[PDB]
């Protein structure tokens, strides 16, 4: 078995405006194998909405997934995307920066 | 114009105690996801992912759904087979993976035609660029080699990749035309960000873009310096466009000698940006 | 369009 560790971004499809509706984006990529706990979070709590895409692979093998949800950002609101794969010792927790 | 591909990645994923594996089938043109086939569905069926696929009559959906279903079967055979044969006493959830497909150029000729697979994430078996011979990994696949020499399985592949897979890559292209034959070009801006009392980050974003393919490149004032930047992978925004941005940490004060440059499909010309405070 | 590998190999 190979292990490859995910690659992690975190990001709206929109430029974010406080108030305004967008999407919030997790993209896992660069991973296998293709077993792998994604979660969006608002403020350390589960987002139960999330949809994501067909599990697909790269050149290299490689499986990468988008994980997204409809969201509001805001100013005092924190987003994040939870990962978890047997490559990592514990979740990985990557915090929403909007200017990322 | 430019060259096209049709691509399919199929995986499959065994799973201890829960009965049969995984089998997931995705199919691409060029960077948009077209069908798919997922073996976890309640009904399992081929299916469209894009809205243009719905022209496809009932016979299409129904021979595909035909064609993943004796795939998938092949696949649960498989992983059980390399189970025995690799000695993996301790069981375990075990990866076989496939990608085919076709390549054409911009005169439609075929510039690679593929059929390939990979066991727990690793080079197993690909049919050669002549579409003739194989490359084995090890010697469990200079077994399978031998069995597909006997079989001439390397001459239905390529009939296949020569004649249909053209064929239907230039079918796609036409029922999805409006989406697929489009270039939507970046959207690009540059933002500031204080990082210390010497030096600030400046981030040059393209965002909104298709197809993938992209070059972003800071300057100053000439002098390339694409080996200084932090440059993030391209990433779907999740409604058929693409981002990026590519970042340079220069001294306060200089932020207006550095320029960002971009590079893509819809730009008859290099875009140049510039931080505008 | 999906082709089979239908009752091939290892």
């Amino acid at each position: 078995m190979i292990q490859r560790t995910p690659k992690i971004q975190v990001y709206s499809r929109h430029p974010a405006e406080n108030g305004k509706s967008n999407f919030l984006n997790c993209y896992v990529s660069g991973f296998h194998p293709s077993d792998i706990e994604v979660d969006l979070l608002k403020n350390g709590e589960r987002i139960e909405k999330v949809e994501h895409s067909d599990l697909s692979f790269s050149k290299d093998w490689s499986f990468y997934l988008l994980y997204y949800t409809e969201f509001t950002p805001t100013e005092k609101d924190e987003y994040a995307c939870r990962v978890n794969h047997v490559t990592l010792s514990q979740p990985k927790i990557v915090k929403w920066d909007r200017d990322m | 114009m430019g060259p096209h591909s049709l691509r399919y990645f199929v995986t499959a994923v065994s799973r201890p105690g829960l009965g049969e594996p995984r089998f997931i089938a995705v199919g691409y043109v060029d960077d948009t996801q077209f069908v798919r086939f997922d073996s976890d569905a309640d009904n399992p069926r081929f299916e469209p992912r894009a809205p243009w696929m719905e022209q496809e009559g009932p016979e299409y959906w129904e021979e595909q759904t035909q064609r993943a279903k004796s795939d998938e079967q092949w696949f649960r055979v498989s992983l059980r087979t390399a189970q025995r044969y690799y000695n993996q006493s301790k069981g375990g959830s075990h990866t076989f993976q496939r990608m085919f497909g076709c390549d054409v150029g911009s005169d439609w000729r075929l510039l690679r035609g593929y059929h390939q697979f990979a066991y727990d994430g690793r080079d197993y078996i690909a049919l050669n660029e002549d579409l003739k011979t194989w490359t084995a990994a090890d010697t469990a696949a200079l077994i399978t080699r031998r069995k597909w020499e006997q079989a001439g399985d390397a001459e239905y592949y390529r009939a296949y990749l020569e004649g249909e897979c053209v064929e239907w890559l230039r079918r796609y292209l036409e029922l999805g035309n409006e989406t697929l034959l489009r270039t939507d070009s970046p959207k690009a801006h540059v933002t500031y960000h204080p990082r210390s009392q010497v030096d600030v980050t400046l981030r040059c974003w393209a965002l909104g873009f298709y197809p993938a393919d992209i070059t972003l490149t800071w300057q100053l004032n000439g002098e390339d310096l694409t080996q200084d930047m932090e440059l993030v992978e391209t990433r779907p925004a999740g409604d058929g466009t693409f981002q990026k941005w590519a970042a340079v940490v220069v001294p306060l004060g200089k932020e207006q000698n550095y320029t960002c440059h971009v590079h893509h499909k819809g730009l008859p010309e290099p875009l140049t940006l510039r931080w505008k405070p | 369009l999906y082709l089979v590998c239908g009752e091939r190999g290892f």
